[PDB]
């Protein structure tokens, strides 16, 4: 055949892959965590968005930390040979490096480690996408006026917010990040490489959202999401 | 608007 | 005029901007830090690479933590109005969140905060690129066989290695990451958007490098770099 | 090869 190029992940396996959505809305009272009003809007938007990208979507609601770990363990032990990619969406309370089950926290690294190149062989060399709507701390953005491949290769973490910062969720509309992400996937998944889609999400969140609060501490705050890419190739959700 |  | 699009940073200001290269090779003996053999190769490669991209390059060698902070303070107080972007390259020992001056550590966040959208107004809305060749911890990758805009917007951190991991430097050839970065900038800066260039760097580092050591602990190890993007637009080093 |  003619000249071949190798710059983009193979996305024409028989299946696009799984999209696991963990939607934690109601937390055990002893944790002292509030209910995450609006997260069902996020979860439904994500389900439809990734359905249209031909992912096998599984929605899970109100999982304990133990159920989160077992679910991700079990999913990492499936045979993904016929799947192009893997997507996991986490919607919950969080801190830097941490996502909350309904009864307590889970280390993000414990979740993602199940899918390391050496621990999930049927996803080796395939893009593993983790999309995280959760706080990464308590800072507020005031804004300004205008040995063959590494085991950590081929992961992408699409964080809703910068390191150390709160993340914003509207109780009526859903979270700023998930809203924008779904809208940009809807508009551009058949046209743009994934990093360029996520860059549009960055701009949409940064420019179109600002908090409104009766509490001066939390009023008029801004947010920028945070793309963390260990991918080794371009990622297009379509193929030729 | 609420924080996570 | 006709329809206009707004998806890429304006890179046709009179100047591309500054490229500050901090090359820390020799450390005060009391710190107990080894000399970083091969870093001069990195520093020279970067100087030439960014020269050809028309950056005003400033190389600084063996700066104390105090000199690093004052340099970055002073640079952030320059008038960047006529500059399209800002680039800072840090070559040193490091840990997660930390880069070493010759006499002790500096918080990366202290350095980058000088350039926040609200603290350096002549770079507001312009891409601020921080390229970091330094360890982020001590983990080793064994590999597997095959209020208007946020103040944190418009930063890009091109880390040499994943969070928590060592980063590798060859005493003869320079660091795996800087070697690959310069080669990919040389080949693709007139052709590819910057995230796509950095993705090629990820693949080059992940596939073409593996450590050789007489010490079994440090032998046959791999590395994946880590792109952290808060950019809001596509970044091309050329313009029309 | 050395680590930073
Ligand atoms: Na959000
Ligand atoms: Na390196």
């Amino acid at each position: 055949s003619g000249i071949s190029l190798d710059n983009s992940y193979k996305m024409d396996y028989p299946e696009m892959g799984l999209c696991i959505i963990i939607n934690n809305k109601n937390f055990h009272k002893s944790t002292g965590m509030t209910s995450r009003s609006g997260t069902d809007v996020d979860a439904a938007n994500l389900r439809e968005t990734f359905r249209n990208l031909k992912y096998e979507v599984r929605n899970k609601n109100d999982l304990t930390r133990e159920e989160i770990v077992e679910l991700m363990r079990d999913v990492s032990k499936e045979d993904h040979s016929k799947r192009s990619s893997f997507v996991c969406v986490l919607l919950s309370h969080g801190e830097e490096g941490i996502i909350f089950g309904t009864n307590g926290p889970v280390d993000l690294k414990k979740i993602t480690n199940f899918f390391r190149g050496d621990r999930c062989r049927s996803l080796t060399g395939k893009p593993k996408l983790f999309i995280i709507q959760a706080c990464r701390g308590t800072e507020l953005d005031c804004g300004i006026e205008t040995h063959k491949i590494p085991v950590e290769a081929d992961f992408l973490y699409a964080y809703s917010t910068a390191p150390g910062y709160y993340s914003w969720r509207n109780s009526k509309d859903g979270s700023w990040f998930i809203q924008s992400l779904c809208a940009m996937l809807k508009q551009y998944a058949d046209k743009l490489e994934f990093m360029h889609i996520l860059t549009r999400v960055n701009r949409k969140v940064a420019t179109e959202f600002e908090s409104f609060s009766f509490d001066a501490t939390f009023h008029a705050k801004k947010q920028i999401p945070c793309i963390s890419s260990m991918l080794t190739k371009e990622l297009y959700f379509y193929h030729l | 608007d609420e924080v996570d």
